């Protein structure tokens, strides 16, 4: 996995260039997953220019005369299993060229050796041929290369047209020539070996090695492509290609011609995101722009309001935003025209870019940095690319181009400030206008028309009026599923909203909104190929949320060009009144359009005792599909008034339809109503609307950062959701793109359902809405999970061992009528019964089951120690959770007590994380996400957090504690591969596990886990418990986790890899039905989890985060930890019970033990309703079983998985002196970029021998040279030091504990110490103490979530030290972008030259001021001199020897919490 | 508004039995105003509520609750009487100890169950005093003839309902003064007759029928009775 | 692949939906592949049935008529979308085809399904 | 009990350290030589020779909880129980055998009813 670039700056080709993209390619093995048979691999490719001379000698030897002009070469894959198919491409392809009067002089056959590819990848092999096109019209070379592309594009067309599957053009130029295969990335010269003569040469050279998710290879979707070469993923995919089918139909340009006609469709079918994204490009390409033009129109730079960037770039920005949707998206791009070669980052700048300038004029790119050879001696400068960045080599003139000069050089081309400002905004608009109401009785009919409770409405409704934040859940939901709901439930509910877990990692909303935009644009929709002023000429909204004056405002600016539709239908209406509604709505639509107005709004304002409203989710969905399939949204903008609508979700799913704005009104009214009574107190109508309209704001950006997408554009009208109990036909006619892996309610039920509430409504005489029984239990209805009468049975049973109450318990929880979907399952058999006796004894059941984590933050000690005790004392595996571990408890009691936790977790916090910490297990754990906050990641509140608890999380007092949403060290699966390696290099005998969340499209990433070589995967159902979350995150987000588990399954066992993993699940699991019928679908163990806590004394409360647990369970405060009741022996009499429960199912069904039954899933049925009405839910697709073959269902292996060795053994046995005798050991070694994980087992080793603050700092030293791979020194305790001459690759000193690395450039290098980089990305990730001393710059993100450690570094990127709580940092020099992001302890010390610090920096919770007391001056001072003496950086000598103007340089940075928690005031 | 966590629970009031021994009026006084504020303060909205669950009406405890905490007491009395009648004597007679006030959760973690029935006598006393009750008379008056026998509290009931259908009620008991036991079986040492005499009012109000000092054993009879209407109601 | 069948699922569902027949439902046919050999293995499809009913009260040969024109509007319709393999061996309400790549002897130990009286 | 010893000594372990369940009818010579810290728990019945040579450790039967039997007029263990005993509880409930406790000397042993001698 990775890109890379090689191009000569003065413009001259050569065989060098060639050359080393050949040796960058042969050292990327490393990178790229691992396989068994040594032979097959992801898929590779190299991209040069094309030997002429090579070509010219070739057909000279035909007999031909070679002419005097350019030649062209057209490399294809055509079938090669069949005969007849290779000579209808050939005609095809021939008639084709032939049709422009040009010359074909002849094919040629690849000679290749094909011994080398695995036996899986040789069954797909394609011929490969190329053919060889001259020029006998004498035209420029411009026009040769337009008439190759639309003759391209027309080959593919009629290709398409014979359904003769299987054939690809790679490319077909006379300027580039493109050798991709599916092969390793060694192997490369091996398979072609054209790239081993002298005569190949070429000015510029790019290359990838891809990392694929399938055991099942595809040539034709290997990188780079016809015009690119990318790297990481695509989040939005959906929405860009349908505003891409809709931009379709107005591209025209003089450029192309007649045979533009042909071009309609660009973004073909069956293509990788990456594929669309070179499609779009090379249409774009082809119309005349420049490469970095389209590059940033594409791909544009994250837009601040700040001042540190010019005015001409912010016009640019504001155009580029203007002209067409962003490609959101961890992208490393690498892309090339026939002029220029630009290689850039995205938006946020995730993956990674070094690149390297030689004296002779060769700039050399890549993911890493020591990929090739090149002396000390010639190199100039080392860069790295930040966010949104660009470097560009120009071949015509020989020059290259860093960021600020080919961006002035790009705006210097057009007028951009006398277009932007022909737009307008509404602001003035509507402050200007605005310058110049219901009965209560009809609110309420209204209100129970759409059914809002009373209770519940005022309870997530007052905390956005009154505080603009929405509210926040305390426990996991219970309540049935949308269609077995028997009461009314609105459309929202059928829809969950998604979240990427690891192929893409979420953005922190909360703390990076600079790269955050909710405008709108209304009347920008245009030509894409045509520039002009007159595309600038539009309406721009700060919000797409408006309320009534707004929405007034726009309506009647709008004027004529508007058109309503009525959006109700008739109550006495037949059966199919709905859909004649739907109907007529849309030719309404259609008709209103095509007559000239240009403008579409829905209204159901008429909505009364005669007429029933249409559900507003279900018209705009029919309203958009009509008009994207008519060709007509390209001309009309879509707006919706929903009456129904009060919750942040409600606003996200009508806008993901694709609506572009929406004025609840209902809302506004009954705010109103509310304030007219006086109950919010003293706030006036004006600042009630502004807090919910900011509330409203903050949820959806929320739920758009869930999933990695940062701007509004792209996610509208995308489809970005998941429907669970809707039709097929019907979401697959009236709705976008989006997969029901169930079928559901029809159109009848729905109608049935609305007309029923409807009468309930209107036709009697209502006074107040019901209670309302949806986020608490009330008598009136909503049947939940657990009740009094279950909670008090279970409670009974296990305080008194009485196991006939147990299954008293069992029976009333299995009696009450159907609330999951495992309650439509029966099982049967056909054997006969079999004695409980021959069952296998309890024990064996009972060491399965595990106890999933809980972090100690969120629960009181006395719990987790409780369930720590009783769970190893019965042998199973408990859990420790987020919140880490008290040293104290790693050892055994007097009393035969064990309170130490077996499986440990590594969150994306990293809070406790220590050497010591993951020594004390058996296996580790890796946490993505929960069923509960799948996109925000676990928190803590405020008043929580004890002394105890900072001690534990190494934090300060009384803060309020939030994790950052994503993994900073997982944003690729290669980052997760490269993650289970550092974790089973540091703990020599423990398993890892990964956890993920039910989602549809798991199968691609339960393959790429196994291929990672994890041990355990943990799918996680959608009904989880938590201590504390967002309500419409706790209630819509997430899957049940049948459908996770067995699609896992089934995909899993499909690749043949079942006999590596071992699933397990939890969530729901109750009884022992439930546990039966998990390890019939595929599972292997089991977590009960909020069961056990109802047994420890729990009642379910739901106050967790208000930390006041009547009983005692998750509380900090003192006095109601008193009252605490549980006792280790409820536990083990709650897992004996559930045992025996599972031991009589399993005899009454004729087997003797589970590992009989795993798989088996021919064993279940599903029964239904009979008058239930509902339309059957085919749950086959779960049901669906897929045959193995020779490998058992439930195949495993013992012990953990292997891994190759890196360098640490080489280190292990030369320091036996230092283990077998304690005597200091110094070392030297030749370091190459490959190895990985450099000093990681001899840290585990010291560990385990003498402990952590053992060893005296300098006992062990080691030198190396060269260049470090990733992850240099994970977990290096104290008594470690490493000296490495040259440059790390990223992630240095990742969770440091004590140790000290130290990097330079050597001796003979000339560059200047302050003005390189030598570091990269998150260095020093959760560092708990140590120091690293560093001379260069540093790469993005740098000392993130820092706590302890003691670093001096020379300059940073951008979002340094972001999410800090201790230790000490000193920069000397300048700083990036959003510096101090949410810092919250430790302190700062900034490099000030020019006085641009508060540009930049964030002062949302921390102060920044001049230098003070001569006590921190001291330190400092001794700072930079131990650096100094470290690494002899003569510019830190330099700023040490102009001491007494230097002091007053710097700025101090601190947190704004531990002003006053400081010892010393810094201030006098 | 959880308030448990520092306030602690006390009754209105008792009066010492050196004169209470010989009065034959209640024993407990109405609850303080600050008082009610205070108390009402004292419930955790426990999630899946216990208080409900035994409470054989099953009346929205937790809503009123927090209301009278908040204040708006003309909504809180509106939700109080809404699924519950005769509130007035039910929250005064009903042993809280072992049907509502008997599993709170508060109480069932030793703290101290919260005063439910106070709270219910309190929130039906002011109602009362400032007059926001008024008769439930209905609109569009159906038509038929239902009666019931024994006028107690399941016959009173049953006719408030009746009668806020639209139906034609008819009360027959054997006691001369109306309301069942409450007025002849209960000791007024309990209960005071005058809150009884009010809601009876309240009811007739209505458009109740009475028959008072009626048998259906000697004076009438079954055939008799259910031919006098369309369907009898036998709370004997 | 997973999502193929799901848009052939939905395909065929929404094909036959458009003209008032109800579904009843699916149905995995129980095979058993161990007695394939090696070529055939390599691509096997899955076998599934539909089951319909003609609840509009029509009479036969119009139902055997509406069938035909619902198989020749799905395959057009999947083949407007380039999906491969995807073959309806035979819908109707007179007979049913059972085919395979598999030897002419184990054909009822191929289809168990054979075997019932 | 042999590798506790080894382990720990006869007292090594305070009583109740670990505990065993056993299910239906334990077979004869139920804890034979018993050191303290061990505890065994049938629930059922036993057929002979239960606890010989019994020394520090501890044994408990007991109908279990869904019998409709009478405790104090039913056999629950065989004959010679605890045969030369030093030390132990043994707690039951049920009519013991013949030959209860001979030779015993130290164990403190809790029975309804027993047999001749
Ligand atoms: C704190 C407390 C104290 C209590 N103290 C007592 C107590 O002292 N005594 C007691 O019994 N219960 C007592 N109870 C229980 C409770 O008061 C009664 O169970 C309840 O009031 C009976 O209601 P009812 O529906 O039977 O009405 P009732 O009042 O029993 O209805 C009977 C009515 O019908 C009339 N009637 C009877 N026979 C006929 C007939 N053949 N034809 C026509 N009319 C007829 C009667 O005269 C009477 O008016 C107490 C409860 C509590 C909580
Ligand atoms: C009180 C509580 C605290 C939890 N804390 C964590 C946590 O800190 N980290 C985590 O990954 N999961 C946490 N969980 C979720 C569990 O790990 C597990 O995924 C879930 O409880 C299983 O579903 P269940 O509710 O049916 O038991 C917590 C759950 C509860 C109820
Ligand atoms: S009694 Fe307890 S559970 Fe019931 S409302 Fe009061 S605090 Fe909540
Ligand atoms: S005292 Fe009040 S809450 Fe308790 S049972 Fe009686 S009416 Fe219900
Ligand atoms: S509901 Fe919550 S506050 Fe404690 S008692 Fe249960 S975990």
């Amino acid at each position: 996995c990775g890109v890379g670039f090689i191009a000569a700056i003065d413009g001259k080709p050569r065989r060098s260039v060639v050359e080393k993209g050949i040796e960058a390619l042969k050292a990327v093995w490393h990178r790229g997953a691992v396989d068994a048979d040594g032979k097959t691999g992801d898929g590779a490719g190299i991209h040069v220019a094309v030997p002429q001379k090579f070509f010219k000698d070739h057909v000279k030897v035909i007999g031909h005369r070679a002419p005097d002009n350019k030649l062209a070469v057209g490399q294809v894959f055509l079938p090669r299993i069949s005969l007849d198919a290779q000579e209808a491409c050939r005609c095809i392809v021939e008639t084709e060229i032939l049709a422009f009067g040009y010359y074909i002089y002849g094919w040629r056959q690849v000679p290749i050796n094909v011994d080398i590819i695995g036996e899986k990848a040789n069954a797909t092999r394609p011929e490969i041929e190329q053919i060889i096109v001259g020029n006998n019209k004498g035209v420029s070379d411009e026009q040769f290369e337009l008439d190759l592309y639309i003759i391209r594009r027309r080959i593919e067309k009629a290709v398409k047209g014979e359904q003769i599957n299987d054939f690809y053009i790679c490319s077909l130029s006379a300027r580039s020539i493109i050798y991709k295969g599916m092969f390793l990335a060694e192997q490369l010269t091996t398979f072609y070996p054209d790239l081993l003569d002298e005569r190949f040469e070429s000015d510029f050279a790019i290359y990838h090695q891809r990392y694929s998710t399938n055991t099942f290879p595809t040539w034709p979707l290997a990188q780079p492509f016809r015009m690119l070469a990318h790297n990481g993923e695509i989040n939005t995919v959906k929405g860009n290609v349908n505003w891409m089918k809709a931009h379709e139909t107005r591209m025209e340009h003089p450029a192309f011609g007649t045979h533009m006609q042909d071009l309609k469709p660009v973004i073909g079918v069956g293509l990788s995101d990456s594929g669309s994204l070179d499609t779009v490009f090379e249409v774009m390409v082809r119309a005349g722009r420049t490469a970095p033009m389209v590059k940033m129109m594409l791909v544009p730079q994250a837009l601040t309001s700040s001042q540190t960037t010019p005015d001409n770039h912010k016009a640019l920005i504001q155009y580029c935003n203007s002209v067409m949707e962003p490609w959101d998206g961890p992208a490393a791009l690498a892309m090339t025209d026939g002029r220029w070669v630009v290689g850039g980052m995205d938006r946020n700048g995730l993956r990674p870019m070094r690149y390297t300038i030689t004296t002779d004029g060769l700039i050399i790119g890549g993911s890493e940095t020591g990929m090739v050879k090149i002396d000390e001696t010639q190199v100039i400068e080392k860069g790295r690319l930040g966010p949104g960045e660009m470097i560009a080599v120009d071949l015509q003139s020989g020059k290259l181009y860093r960021d600020r000069e080919l961006k002035d050089h790009l705006a210097t081309l057009k007028p951009w400030d006398k277009w932007v400002q022909n737009t307008t905004h509404l602001d003035e608009l509507v402050k200007t206008a605005s310058l110049k109401d219901m009965d209560k009785a009809e609110l309420r009919r209204r209100q129970q028309a759409f059914g809002l409770t009373m209770e519940d409405m005022e309870l997530i409704l007052h905390p956005m009026v009154e505080d603009g934040k929405e509210a926040i859940g305390s426990m996991g939901d219970d309540s049935p599923i949308a269609v077995l709901s028997d009461k009314y439930r609105g459309l929202h509910h059928f829809f969950r909203q998604n979240f990427s877990q690891v192929t893409n990692p979420p953005i922190d909303s909360l703390r990076e909104r600079r790269v955050m935009s909710l405008k709108t644009r209304l009347g920008n929709l245009g030509n894409i190929l045509d520039e002009d002023e007159t595309q600038t000429r539009l309406l721009q909204l700060e919000s797409p949320v408006l309320t009534t004056a707004e929405f007034r405002a726009m309506r009647d600016y709008m004027g004529d060009t508007a058109a309503e539709i009525d959006a109700t239908f008739p109550v006495d209406g037949g059966p199919e009144a709905l859909r004649d509604a739907l109907r007529r709505i849309r030719q309404e639509t259609e008709d209103a359009v095509r007559g000239g107005a240009t403008h579409v709004i829905l209204t159901d304002e008429a909505m009364g005792p005669a007429r029933a409203a249409i559900p507003a989710i279900l018209a705009t969905g029919a309203v958009h599909t009509h008009l994207i399939r008519s060709n007509l949204r390209t001309f009309t903008s879509l707006n919706v008034r929903t009456a129904e609508g009060l919750d942040t979700h409600y606003f996200a799913v009508l806008i993901g339809v694709g609506a572009t704005t929406v004025n609840a009104y209902l809302a506004q009214e009954a705010i109103a109503e509310r304030h007219r009574r006086g109950l919010f107190g003293s706030m006036p109508l004006e600042k009630g609307m502004a807090n919910y309209k900011k509330a409203i704001d903050d949820g959806l950006l929320k739920i758009m950062s869930k999933m990695g997408i940062s701007v509004i554009s792209s996610y509208r009208g995308g489809g970005n959701f998941e429907a669970i109990g809707l039709s097929r036909a019907l979401v697959a006619e009236h709705f976008p793109a989006m997969v029901s892996r169930i079928s559901g309610i029809g159109l009848n039920g729905i109608q049935k359902k609305v007309l029923e509430q409807h009468a309930t409504a209107y036709n009697e005489e209502v006074v107040a809405l019901p209670v309302g029984g949806f986020y608490r239990f009330r008598k009136s209805g909503d049947r939940h999970g657990w009740e009094g009468g279950v909670i008090h049975t279970l409670q009974q049973a296990v305080t008194n061992d009485s196991y006939t109450t147990f299954k008293k318990y069992s029976e009333q929880v299995n009696k009450r009528p159907p609330m999951q979907l495992r309650d439509l399952l029966e099982l049967r058999s056909t054997k006969a019964p079999v004695p409980v006796d021959e069952v296998e004894s309890i024990t064996a059941i009972r060491k399965r089951f595990i106890t999933p984590g809980m972090s100690m933050g969120a629960l009181s000690p006395e719990a987790h120690g409780t369930l720590n005790v009783a769970m190893n004392r019965i042998g199973a595996k408990s859990d420790s959770g987020e919140g880490g571990e008290d040293p104290a408890r790693f050892r055994p009691d007097k009393n035969g007590d064990n309170w130490n936790s077996a499986i440990k977790q590594v969150a994306s916090g990293r809070f406790g994380v220590t050497a010591e910490y993951l020594n004390q297990c058996r296996e580790l754990e890796i946490k993505v996400a929960q069923g509960a906050k799948p996109g925000e990641g676990g928190q803590l509140p405020g008043f929580k957090v004890t002394e105890m608890i900072a001690r534990l999380r190494h934090s300060t007092p009384g803060v309020m504690l939030i994790s950052p949403p994503p993994h900073h060290d997982i944003y690729s699966i290669e980052d997760l591969a490269q993650l289970i390696y550092d974790l089973k290099q540091i703990n020599p005998d423990a398993k890892v596990t990964v956890k993920l969340v039910s989602r549809s499209g798991i199968g691609t990433i339960a393959a790429g886990v196994a291929k990672a070589n994890a041990d355990i995967i943990l799918i996680s159902g959608n009904s989880g418990g938590t201590g504390a979350s967002p309500q419409t995150s706790i209630k819509f987000a997430g899957l049940p986790w049948e459908m996770g588990l067995s699609e896992v399954h089934q995909v899993l066992t499909l690749n043949r890899l079942r006999h590596r993993v071992r699933l397990r699940t939890d969530g729901g699991l109750k009884t022992g039905r439930d546990i039966v019928i998990a390890a019939m679908l595929g599972a292997e163990e089991f977590g009960i989890g909020t069961a056990s806590l109802i047994a420890m004394g729990c009642i379910m409360v739901r106050q967790c985060h208000s930390n006041t647990c009547p009983v005692g369970v998750c509380v900090q405060d003192d006095k109601l930890r008193q009252k605490f009741v549980g006792t280790p022996e409820k536990v083990v009499n709650l897992f004996t019970f559930l045992a025996e429960e599972v031991r009589e199912i399993l005899a009454g069904l004729g087997f003797r033990s589970l590992n009989e039954v795993i798989g088996r899933t021919d064993l279940l049925h599903q029964v239904s309703r009979g008058a239930e009405h509902l339309d059957d839910l085919d749950l086959n697709p779960r049901l669906a079983q897929v045959d193995p073959g020779e490998n058992a269902r439930y195949c495993t292996l013992q012990g953990r998985n292997e891994v190759p060795d890196t360098l640490d053994a080489r280190i292990v046995a030369d320091a036996r002196p230092l283990f077998e005798e304690g005597e200091k050991m110094q070392l030297a070694y030749n370091a190459r970029n490959t190895q990985r994980a450099i000093g990681t087992r001899l840290s585990s080793m010291v560990t385990r021998k003498f402990g952590m603050f053992g060893l005296q700092p300098g006992h062990i030293t080691i030198r190396l040279r060269g260049t470090a791979g990733q992850s240099l020194g994970a977990f290096a305790v104290q008594g470690i030091k490493l000296e490495v001459m040259g440059d790390a690759n990223d992630y240095v000193g990742k969770g440091l504990s004590g140790g000290t690395i130290v990097v330079r450039p050597t001796t003979s290098s000339p560059l200047e110490t302050n003005k390189n980089t030598i570091i990269g990305n998150t260095v020093l990730y959760g560092a708990t103490a140590g120091k690293l001393f560093a001379a260069g710059q540093a790469g993005e993100r740098f000392a993130v979530r820092n706590s302890g450690a003691t670093v001096v570094v020379e300059g940073c990127g951008s979002n340094g030290c972001e999410y800090m709580t201790g230790g000490t940092a000193v920069i000397l020099g300048r700083v990036g972008d959003n510096f101090a992001a949410g810092m919250t302890g430790g302190m700062a010390y900034v490099y000030d030259l020019d006085d641009s610090l508060p540009l930049y920096i964030n002062d949302e919770s921390v102060i920044f001021q001049r230098i003070e007391v001569g006590h921190y001056e001291s330190q400092l001072k001794h700072l930079i001199e131990e650096h100094v003496t470290e690494t002899q950086s003569r510019f830190a000598a330099e700023i040490l020897n102009d001491w007494a103007r230097e002091v007053t340089k710097f700025w101090q940075v601190v947190p704004k919490e531990m002003l006053n928690r400081l010892e010393v005031p810094v201030h006098l | 508004m959880l308030g448990f966590v520092h306030t602690a629970q006390r009754m209105p009031d008792k009066r010492p039995a050196a004169e209470r021994r010989q009065d034959f009026a209640e024993i407990y006084a109405r609850f303080s105003d600050e008082r009610a504020n205070e108390q009402a303060n004292r419930c955790s909205q426990c999630g899946v509520p216990f208080c409900q669950v035994h409470c054989p009406v099953s009346n929205n405890i937790p809503d009123w609750l927090k209301l009278t905490s908040e204040g708006r007491l003309e909504e809180a009395y509106e939700v109080s009487q809404a699924t519950n009648n005769f509130p007035e004597i039910c929250g005064r007679i009903c042993p809280q100890d072992r049907l509502c006030e008997g599993n709170c959760v508060i109480e069932q973690s030793t703290h101290g169950a919260v005063t439910i029935g106070s709270v219910e006598k309190y929130i039906n006393d002011t109602a009362w005093d400032q007059g926001w009750v008024k008769p439930r008379t209905p609109s569009r008056e159906l038509g038929l003839s239902v009666g019931v026998i024994g006028a107690g509290p399941a016959g009173l009931a049953a006719a408030e309902e009746l009668r806020a259908k639209g139906y034609e009620v008819h009360v027959y008991d054997r006691y001369d003064r109306m309301g069942g036991l409450l007025v002849y079986g209960i000791p007024g040492f309990k209960l005071e007759k005058s809150v009884v005499e009010r809601r009876v009012k309240l009811l007739a109000d209505a458009g109740v029928i009475y028959h008072p000092n009626f048998e259906v054993g000697r004076d009438a009879s079954l055939p008799e009775l259910r031919r006098k209407h369309v369907a009898v109601l036998v709370a004997t």
